[PDB]
Protein backbone atom coordinates (compact mmCIF):
# COMPACT_ATOMS: atom_id res chain seq x y z
CA UNK A 1 0.00 0.00 0.00
CA UNK A 2 2.69 2.32 0.89
CA UNK A 3 4.39 2.69 -2.90
CA UNK A 4 0.82 2.89 -4.35
CA UNK A 5 0.68 6.14 -1.67
CA UNK A 6 4.09 7.75 -2.77
CA UNK A 7 2.99 6.79 -6.05
CA UNK A 8 0.02 8.34 -6.50
CA UNK A 9 1.44 11.24 -3.91
CA UNK A 10 4.52 11.99 -5.96
CA UNK A 11 1.79 11.90 -9.56
CA UNK A 12 -0.49 14.54 -8.03
CA UNK A 13 2.49 16.58 -6.72
CA UNK A 14 3.75 16.83 -10.64
CA UNK A 15 0.15 17.23 -12.00
CA UNK A 16 -0.03 19.99 -9.43
CA UNK A 17 2.86 21.93 -11.15
CA UNK A 18 1.65 21.42 -14.48
CA UNK A 19 -1.31 23.25 -13.34
CA UNK A 20 0.72 25.91 -11.41
CA UNK A 21 2.82 26.47 -14.70
CA UNK A 22 -0.12 26.38 -16.78
CA UNK A 23 -2.39 28.99 -14.74
CA UNK A 24 1.06 31.14 -14.15
CA UNK A 25 0.82 31.46 -18.35
CA UNK A 26 -2.80 32.39 -17.87
CA UNK A 27 -2.07 35.04 -15.39
CA UNK A 28 0.68 36.46 -17.95
CA UNK A 29 -2.03 36.11 -20.56
CA UNK A 30 -4.80 38.09 -19.03
CA UNK A 31 -2.15 40.56 -17.40
CA UNK A 32 -0.91 41.35 -20.83
CA UNK A 33 -3.49 40.93 -24.09
CA UNK A 34 -6.03 43.75 -23.63
CA UNK A 35 -9.13 41.85 -24.49
CA UNK A 36 -11.62 42.24 -21.30
CA UNK A 37 -13.70 44.36 -22.99
CA UNK A 38 -14.74 45.24 -26.35
CA UNK A 39 -17.30 46.98 -29.14
CA UNK A 40 -20.45 45.09 -30.03
CA UNK A 41 -22.83 45.92 -33.12
CA UNK A 42 -24.61 48.98 -30.82
CA UNK A 43 -21.66 50.39 -29.72
CA UNK A 44 -21.05 54.33 -31.48
CA UNK A 45 -17.29 53.53 -32.02
CA UNK A 46 -15.41 49.82 -32.42
CA UNK A 47 -11.99 48.74 -30.17
CA UNK A 48 -11.62 47.26 -26.74
CA UNK A 49 -9.46 48.05 -23.67
CA UNK A 50 -7.75 45.77 -20.89
CA UNK A 51 -6.06 46.57 -17.95
CA UNK A 52 -3.52 49.59 -18.87
CA UNK A 53 -4.07 49.51 -22.46
CA UNK A 54 -7.15 50.51 -24.87
CA UNK A 55 -7.33 50.38 -28.96
CA UNK A 56 -10.02 52.26 -30.07
CA UNK A 57 -11.09 53.48 -33.89
CA UNK A 58 -11.65 56.98 -35.87
CA UNK A 59 -14.57 56.10 -37.19
CA UNK A 60 -14.55 56.12 -40.77
CA UNK A 61 -15.85 52.45 -41.88
CA UNK A 62 -12.64 50.77 -41.14
CA UNK A 63 -10.23 49.95 -38.84
CA UNK A 64 -7.70 52.74 -38.00
CA UNK A 65 -7.07 51.01 -34.53
CA UNK A 66 -4.83 54.19 -32.47
CA UNK A 67 -3.89 52.19 -29.39
CA UNK A 68 -2.47 53.78 -26.55
CA UNK A 69 -2.21 53.03 -22.57
CA UNK A 70 0.94 51.27 -20.86
CA UNK A 71 1.30 49.83 -17.05
CA UNK A 72 4.69 51.55 -17.13
CA UNK A 73 3.35 54.85 -17.81
CA UNK A 74 0.52 55.84 -15.15
CA UNK A 75 -0.18 58.91 -16.53
CA UNK A 76 -1.55 57.00 -20.01
CA UNK A 77 -3.77 54.28 -17.40
CA UNK A 78 -7.48 56.07 -17.60
CA UNK A 79 -8.71 55.46 -14.76
CA UNK A 80 -7.57 54.74 -11.00
CA UNK A 81 -9.12 51.80 -10.49
CA UNK A 82 -7.95 50.60 -13.56
CA UNK A 83 -4.28 51.35 -12.03
CA UNK A 84 -5.24 49.40 -8.98
CA UNK A 85 -6.83 46.05 -10.98
CA UNK A 86 -3.56 46.30 -12.83
CA UNK A 87 -1.42 46.58 -10.04
CA UNK A 88 -3.17 43.95 -7.97
CA UNK A 89 -3.00 40.99 -11.22
CA UNK A 90 0.40 42.21 -11.43
CA UNK A 91 0.73 41.16 -7.94
CA UNK A 92 -0.71 37.89 -8.47
CA UNK A 93 1.57 37.35 -11.65
CA UNK A 94 4.20 37.84 -9.13
CA UNK A 95 3.04 35.52 -6.64
CA UNK A 96 2.42 32.88 -9.21
CA UNK A 97 5.93 33.20 -10.33
CA UNK A 98 7.39 33.40 -6.73
CA UNK A 99 6.01 29.61 -6.50
CA UNK A 100 7.53 28.64 -9.34
CA UNK A 101 10.43 29.56 -8.32
CA UNK A 102 10.12 28.14 -4.61
CA UNK A 103 9.75 24.61 -6.73
CA UNK A 104 13.37 24.88 -6.19
CA UNK A 105 13.29 24.30 -2.36
CA UNK A 106 11.88 20.58 -3.17
CA UNK A 107 15.40 19.65 -3.70
CA UNK A 108 16.49 20.31 0.09
CA UNK A 109 13.23 21.93 2.21
CA UNK A 110 10.48 19.36 3.73
CA UNK A 111 8.28 18.99 1.10
CA UNK A 112 5.21 19.46 3.15
CA UNK A 113 6.42 23.00 3.92
CA UNK A 114 7.06 23.87 0.55
CA UNK A 115 3.42 22.71 -0.53
CA UNK A 116 2.43 24.92 2.42
CA UNK A 117 4.23 27.76 0.87
CA UNK A 118 2.99 27.53 -2.47
CA UNK A 119 -0.22 27.01 -0.99
CA UNK A 120 -0.05 30.46 0.90
CA UNK A 121 1.39 31.82 -2.27
CA UNK A 122 -1.20 30.87 -4.92
CA UNK A 123 -3.93 31.58 -2.21
CA UNK A 124 -2.68 35.43 -2.05
CA UNK A 125 -2.43 35.01 -5.65
CA UNK A 126 -6.26 34.07 -6.00
CA UNK A 127 -7.61 36.81 -3.61
CA UNK A 128 -5.21 39.41 -5.95
CA UNK A 129 -7.08 38.48 -8.78
CA UNK A 130 -10.39 38.71 -6.96
CA UNK A 131 -9.74 42.19 -6.26
CA UNK A 132 -8.26 43.15 -9.06
CA UNK A 133 -11.22 41.89 -10.91
CA UNK A 134 -14.63 43.67 -8.52
CA UNK A 135 -12.04 47.12 -8.54
CA UNK A 136 -11.86 46.78 -12.71
CA UNK A 137 -15.27 47.45 -13.77
CA UNK A 138 -15.12 50.09 -10.80
CA UNK A 139 -13.09 52.32 -14.08
CA UNK A 140 -15.78 52.22 -16.50
CA UNK A 141 -17.26 55.76 -15.72
CA UNK A 142 -13.97 56.87 -17.07
CA UNK A 143 -14.35 59.51 -20.58
CA UNK A 144 -12.16 57.40 -22.40
CA UNK A 145 -14.22 54.34 -21.68
CA UNK A 146 -17.89 56.33 -22.28
CA UNK A 147 -16.43 57.70 -25.20
CA UNK A 148 -16.33 54.00 -26.25
CA UNK A 149 -19.11 52.25 -25.22
CA UNK A 150 -21.69 55.00 -24.77
CA UNK A 151 -23.29 56.73 -22.29
CA UNK A 152 -25.42 53.89 -20.92
CA UNK A 153 -22.21 52.64 -19.39
CA UNK A 154 -20.94 53.45 -16.32
CA UNK A 155 -20.46 52.27 -12.89
CA UNK A 156 -20.42 48.45 -12.46
CA UNK A 157 -22.68 48.13 -16.13
CA UNK A 158 -21.55 46.70 -19.51
CA UNK A 159 -23.44 49.40 -21.27
CA UNK A 160 -23.55 49.00 -25.06
CA UNK A 161 -19.84 47.50 -24.77
CA UNK A 162 -19.26 43.25 -23.91
CA UNK A 163 -17.05 41.04 -21.63
CA UNK A 164 -14.21 39.37 -24.00
CA UNK A 165 -12.08 36.43 -23.51
CA UNK A 166 -9.78 37.67 -21.00
CA UNK A 167 -12.12 38.68 -18.22
CA UNK A 168 -13.67 34.92 -18.54
CA UNK A 169 -10.05 33.84 -18.87
CA UNK A 170 -9.28 35.81 -15.84
CA UNK A 171 -12.04 34.41 -13.46
CA UNK A 172 -11.10 30.78 -14.64
CA UNK A 173 -7.78 32.00 -13.37
CA UNK A 174 -9.03 32.44 -9.68
CA UNK A 175 -10.79 29.41 -10.15
CA UNK A 176 -7.96 27.49 -10.71
CA UNK A 177 -5.44 29.77 -8.44
CA UNK A 178 -7.94 28.86 -5.72
CA UNK A 179 -8.29 25.21 -6.71
CA UNK A 180 -4.22 24.75 -6.97
CA UNK A 181 -3.60 26.32 -3.25
CA UNK A 182 -6.29 23.78 -1.64
CA UNK A 183 -4.25 21.20 -4.11
CA UNK A 184 -1.13 22.23 -2.28
CA UNK A 185 -2.74 22.10 1.28
CA UNK A 186 -4.22 18.78 0.57
CA UNK A 187 -0.88 17.66 -0.63
CA UNK A 188 1.39 19.42 1.91
CA UNK A 189 -0.56 17.93 4.89
CA UNK A 190 -0.71 14.42 2.98
CA UNK A 191 3.30 14.21 2.52
CA UNK A 192 3.30 13.69 6.51
CA UNK A 193 0.42 11.44 6.61
CA UNK B 1 -14.49 42.57 -39.03
CA UNK B 2 -17.84 40.86 -37.54
CA UNK B 3 -17.89 42.23 -34.01
CA UNK B 4 -19.66 39.20 -32.59
CA UNK B 5 -17.63 37.08 -29.76
CA UNK B 6 -19.41 33.48 -29.64
CA UNK B 7 -17.23 31.15 -30.77
CA UNK B 8 -14.52 32.73 -28.76
CA UNK B 9 -15.91 32.84 -25.50
CA UNK B 10 -17.29 29.30 -26.56
CA UNK B 11 -13.27 28.07 -27.01
CA UNK B 12 -12.19 30.11 -23.94
CA UNK B 13 -15.04 28.62 -21.57
CA UNK B 14 -14.37 25.25 -23.16
CA UNK B 15 -10.89 25.57 -22.42
CA UNK B 16 -10.95 27.20 -18.56
CA UNK B 17 -13.95 24.17 -18.48
CA UNK B 18 -11.35 21.44 -19.12
CA UNK B 19 -8.62 22.65 -16.77
CA UNK B 20 -10.97 22.76 -13.86
CA UNK B 21 -11.84 19.29 -14.42
CA UNK B 22 -8.64 18.04 -14.37
CA UNK B 23 -8.10 20.18 -11.09
CA UNK B 24 -11.41 18.58 -9.51
CA UNK B 25 -9.93 15.03 -10.90
CA UNK B 26 -6.97 16.21 -8.76
CA UNK B 27 -9.49 16.55 -5.48
CA UNK B 28 -10.66 12.87 -6.69
CA UNK B 29 -7.96 11.29 -6.54
CA UNK B 30 -6.61 12.39 -3.06
CA UNK B 31 -9.67 12.40 -1.54
CA UNK B 32 -10.60 9.21 -2.60
CA UNK B 33 -9.25 6.88 0.54
CA UNK C 1 -12.34 21.05 9.78
CA UNK C 2 -13.24 18.20 7.33
CA UNK C 3 -9.55 16.92 8.86
CA UNK C 4 -10.81 18.22 12.44
CA UNK C 5 -7.04 19.40 11.89
CA UNK C 6 -6.70 22.73 13.87
CA UNK C 7 -6.94 25.22 10.73
CA UNK C 8 -3.53 26.65 12.11
CA UNK C 9 -2.03 23.51 11.85
CA UNK C 10 -3.62 22.16 8.85
CA UNK C 11 -2.97 25.61 6.64
CA UNK C 12 -0.33 27.59 8.38
CA UNK C 13 3.06 26.83 9.72
CA UNK C 14 3.84 27.29 13.53
CA UNK C 15 5.26 23.38 13.44
CA UNK C 16 8.83 23.75 13.50
CA UNK C 17 8.64 27.28 11.85
CA UNK C 18 14.48 30.38 11.88
CA UNK C 19 16.99 27.12 12.32
CA UNK C 20 17.61 26.19 8.98
CA UNK C 21 19.44 29.61 8.78
CA UNK C 22 22.68 28.16 7.46
CA UNK C 23 21.84 26.87 4.56
CA UNK C 24 20.58 29.90 2.54
CA UNK C 25 23.71 29.95 0.96
CA UNK C 26 22.16 26.45 -0.62
CA UNK C 27 18.98 27.47 -1.23
CA UNK C 28 19.92 30.60 -2.53
CA UNK C 29 22.18 29.00 -5.10
CA UNK C 30 19.24 27.23 -7.32
CA UNK C 31 16.73 30.51 -6.28
CA UNK C 32 18.24 33.23 -7.24
CA UNK C 33 19.04 31.66 -11.25
CA UNK C 34 15.61 30.22 -11.26
CA UNK C 35 14.08 33.56 -10.18
CA UNK C 36 16.07 35.69 -13.17
CA UNK C 37 15.49 32.45 -15.88
CA UNK C 38 11.39 33.16 -15.17
CA UNK C 39 11.60 37.13 -14.94
CA UNK C 40 13.57 36.81 -18.26
CA UNK C 41 11.00 34.19 -19.77
CA UNK C 42 8.33 36.46 -19.32
CA UNK C 43 9.75 39.82 -20.05
CA UNK C 44 11.10 38.27 -23.36
CA UNK C 45 7.92 36.97 -24.16
CA UNK C 46 5.15 39.83 -23.25
CA UNK C 47 7.57 42.24 -25.39
CA UNK C 48 8.41 40.31 -28.09
CA UNK C 49 5.29 38.56 -28.80
CA UNK C 50 2.24 39.07 -26.58
CA UNK C 51 2.88 42.93 -26.89
C1 LIG D 1 7.90 27.81 -19.10
C2 LIG D 1 8.09 27.76 -17.59
C3 LIG D 1 8.62 26.38 -17.18
C4 LIG D 1 8.58 26.23 -15.65
C5 LIG D 1 9.97 25.84 -15.11
C6 LIG D 1 9.83 25.36 -13.67
C7 LIG D 1 11.16 24.84 -13.14
C8 LIG D 1 11.56 25.62 -11.89
C9 LIG D 1 12.96 25.20 -11.41
C10 LIG D 1 13.23 24.05 -10.80
C11 LIG D 1 12.17 22.97 -10.48
C12 LIG D 1 12.67 22.08 -9.32
C13 LIG D 1 11.93 20.73 -9.28
C14 LIG D 1 12.77 19.73 -8.46
C15 LIG D 1 11.87 18.65 -7.84
C16 LIG D 1 12.75 17.53 -7.27
C17 LIG D 1 11.94 16.73 -6.25
C18 LIG D 1 12.73 15.46 -5.87
O1 LIG D 1 13.91 15.51 -5.78
O2 LIG D 1 12.06 14.24 -5.62
C19 LIG D 1 11.30 14.10 -4.42
C20 LIG D 1 9.82 14.39 -4.73
O3 LIG D 1 9.53 15.79 -4.69
C21 LIG D 1 8.24 16.13 -5.16
O4 LIG D 1 7.36 15.32 -5.15
C22 LIG D 1 7.97 17.56 -5.68
C23 LIG D 1 7.68 17.55 -7.19
C24 LIG D 1 8.02 18.93 -7.74
C25 LIG D 1 7.40 19.16 -9.13
C26 LIG D 1 8.01 20.44 -9.74
C27 LIG D 1 9.02 20.09 -10.86
C28 LIG D 1 8.28 19.64 -12.15
C29 LIG D 1 8.65 20.56 -13.34
C30 LIG D 1 8.19 19.89 -14.66
C31 LIG D 1 8.35 20.86 -15.85
C32 LIG D 1 7.01 20.99 -16.61
C33 LIG D 1 7.12 22.08 -17.68
C34 LIG D 1 5.89 22.01 -18.60
C35 LIG D 1 5.28 23.41 -18.79
C36 LIG D 1 4.39 23.40 -20.04
C37 LIG D 1 11.80 14.96 -3.26
O5 LIG D 1 13.18 14.77 -3.06
P1 LIG D 1 13.71 14.14 -1.63
O6 LIG D 1 12.77 13.06 -1.16
O7 LIG D 1 15.08 13.55 -1.82
O8 LIG D 1 13.78 15.35 -0.49
C38 LIG D 1 13.35 15.06 0.83
C39 LIG D 1 14.02 16.02 1.83
O9 LIG D 1 14.39 15.31 2.97
C40 LIG D 1 15.27 16.63 1.19
O10 LIG D 1 14.93 17.14 -0.08
C1 LIG E 1 27.92 27.06 -12.92
C2 LIG E 1 26.95 25.97 -12.45
C3 LIG E 1 27.70 24.94 -11.60
C4 LIG E 1 26.77 23.75 -11.35
C5 LIG E 1 27.50 22.65 -10.59
C6 LIG E 1 26.57 21.44 -10.49
C7 LIG E 1 26.88 20.55 -9.28
C8 LIG E 1 25.64 19.74 -8.93
C9 LIG E 1 25.96 18.80 -7.76
C10 LIG E 1 24.81 18.77 -6.76
C11 LIG E 1 24.88 20.01 -5.86
C12 LIG E 1 25.56 19.69 -4.52
O1 LIG E 1 25.15 18.80 -3.86
O2 LIG E 1 26.66 20.44 -4.05
C13 LIG E 1 26.59 21.85 -4.03
C14 LIG E 1 25.43 22.37 -3.17
C15 LIG E 1 25.39 21.64 -1.83
O3 LIG E 1 26.70 21.55 -1.32
P1 LIG E 1 26.91 21.11 0.25
O4 LIG E 1 27.54 22.26 1.01
O5 LIG E 1 25.57 20.78 0.86
O6 LIG E 1 27.81 19.91 0.32
O7 LIG E 1 24.22 22.21 -3.86
C16 LIG E 1 23.31 23.26 -3.67
O8 LIG E 1 22.91 23.51 -2.58
C17 LIG E 1 22.84 24.09 -4.87
C18 LIG E 1 23.28 23.42 -6.17
C19 LIG E 1 22.84 24.26 -7.37
C20 LIG E 1 23.54 23.73 -8.63
C21 LIG E 1 23.34 24.61 -9.88
C22 LIG E 1 21.98 25.30 -9.95
C23 LIG E 1 21.76 25.91 -11.34
C24 LIG E 1 22.62 27.15 -11.53
C25 LIG E 1 22.27 27.82 -12.85
C26 LIG E 1 23.50 28.53 -13.40
C27 LIG E 1 23.10 29.45 -14.55
C1 LIG F 1 11.22 37.39 -8.86
C2 LIG F 1 10.27 36.45 -9.58
C3 LIG F 1 9.78 35.37 -8.64
C4 LIG F 1 9.10 37.19 -10.21
C5 LIG F 1 9.44 38.09 -11.40
C6 LIG F 1 8.22 38.82 -11.96
C7 LIG F 1 8.45 39.49 -13.33
C8 LIG F 1 8.35 38.44 -14.44
C9 LIG F 1 7.51 40.70 -13.56
C10 LIG F 1 7.72 41.81 -12.50
C11 LIG F 1 7.33 43.13 -13.17
C12 LIG F 1 6.73 42.71 -14.52
C13 LIG F 1 6.56 43.75 -15.63
C14 LIG F 1 5.69 44.90 -15.14
C15 LIG F 1 5.19 45.76 -16.26
C16 LIG F 1 5.21 45.43 -17.54
C17 LIG F 1 4.68 46.38 -18.59
C18 LIG F 1 3.74 45.71 -19.57
O1 LIG F 1 3.37 46.63 -20.60
C19 LIG F 1 4.41 44.50 -20.18
C20 LIG F 1 4.80 43.51 -19.09
C21 LIG F 1 5.77 44.10 -18.05
C22 LIG F 1 7.12 44.40 -18.74
C23 LIG F 1 5.93 43.10 -16.86
C24 LIG F 1 6.61 41.78 -17.26
C25 LIG F 1 6.81 40.82 -16.09
C26 LIG F 1 7.55 41.46 -14.91
C27 LIG F 1 9.00 41.81 -15.30
C1 LIG G 1 16.30 32.84 -0.56
C2 LIG G 1 15.59 31.53 -0.23
C3 LIG G 1 14.54 31.77 0.85
C4 LIG G 1 14.37 30.50 1.69
C5 LIG G 1 13.20 30.69 2.66
C6 LIG G 1 13.10 29.50 3.62
C7 LIG G 1 12.54 28.26 2.92
C8 LIG G 1 12.17 27.14 3.89
C9 LIG G 1 13.32 26.80 4.85
C10 LIG G 1 13.20 25.42 5.50
C11 LIG G 1 11.76 25.05 5.85
C12 LIG G 1 11.76 23.90 6.84
O1 LIG G 1 11.75 22.71 6.42
O2 LIG G 1 11.76 24.13 8.08
C1 LIG H 1 23.46 32.31 -17.02
C2 LIG H 1 21.93 32.35 -17.01
C3 LIG H 1 21.45 33.73 -17.47
C4 LIG H 1 19.94 33.70 -17.68
C5 LIG H 1 19.44 35.01 -18.28
C6 LIG H 1 19.67 35.04 -19.79
C7 LIG H 1 19.10 36.33 -20.38
C8 LIG H 1 19.92 36.69 -21.62
C9 LIG H 1 19.27 37.85 -22.37
C10 LIG H 1 20.23 38.35 -23.45
C11 LIG H 1 19.59 39.42 -24.34
C12 LIG H 1 18.50 38.80 -25.22
C13 LIG H 1 18.21 39.71 -26.41
C14 LIG H 1 17.15 39.03 -27.28
C15 LIG H 1 16.89 39.85 -28.54
C16 LIG H 1 15.90 39.10 -29.44
O1 LIG H 1 15.11 38.27 -28.94
O2 LIG H 1 15.88 39.32 -30.68
C1 LIG I 1 2.49 31.15 -25.25
C2 LIG I 1 2.45 32.36 -24.31
C3 LIG I 1 3.59 32.25 -23.30
C4 LIG I 1 3.47 33.38 -22.28
C5 LIG I 1 4.61 33.30 -21.26
C6 LIG I 1 4.29 32.25 -20.20
C7 LIG I 1 5.25 32.36 -19.02
C8 LIG I 1 4.87 31.32 -17.97
C9 LIG I 1 5.60 31.55 -16.65
C10 LIG I 1 7.12 31.43 -16.82
C1 LIG J 1 14.99 35.35 9.44
C2 LIG J 1 14.92 36.88 9.39
C3 LIG J 1 15.18 37.36 7.97
C4 LIG J 1 15.16 38.89 7.95
C5 LIG J 1 15.42 39.40 6.53
C6 LIG J 1 15.53 40.92 6.57
C7 LIG J 1 15.51 41.50 5.16
C8 LIG J 1 15.62 43.02 5.22
C9 LIG J 1 15.32 43.62 3.85
C10 LIG J 1 15.52 45.14 3.90
CL1 LIG K 1 2.64 48.86 -20.77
Amino acid sequence: YHEHYMRNSRAIGVLWAIFTICFAIINVVVFIQPYWVGDSVSTPKPGYFGLFHYCVGSGLAGRELTCRGSFTDFSTIPSSAFKAAAFFVLLSMVLILGCITCFSLFFFCNTATVYKICAWMQLLAALCLVLGCMIFPDGWDAETIRDMCGAKTGKYSLGDCSVRWAYILAIIGILNALILSFLAFVLGNRQTD
Amino acid sequence: DSRDYSTELSVTVAVGASLLFLNILAFAALYYK
Amino acid sequence: CLDGKDCASFFCCFEDCHIRIAKMDSYARIFFPTAFCLFNLVYWVSYLYLG
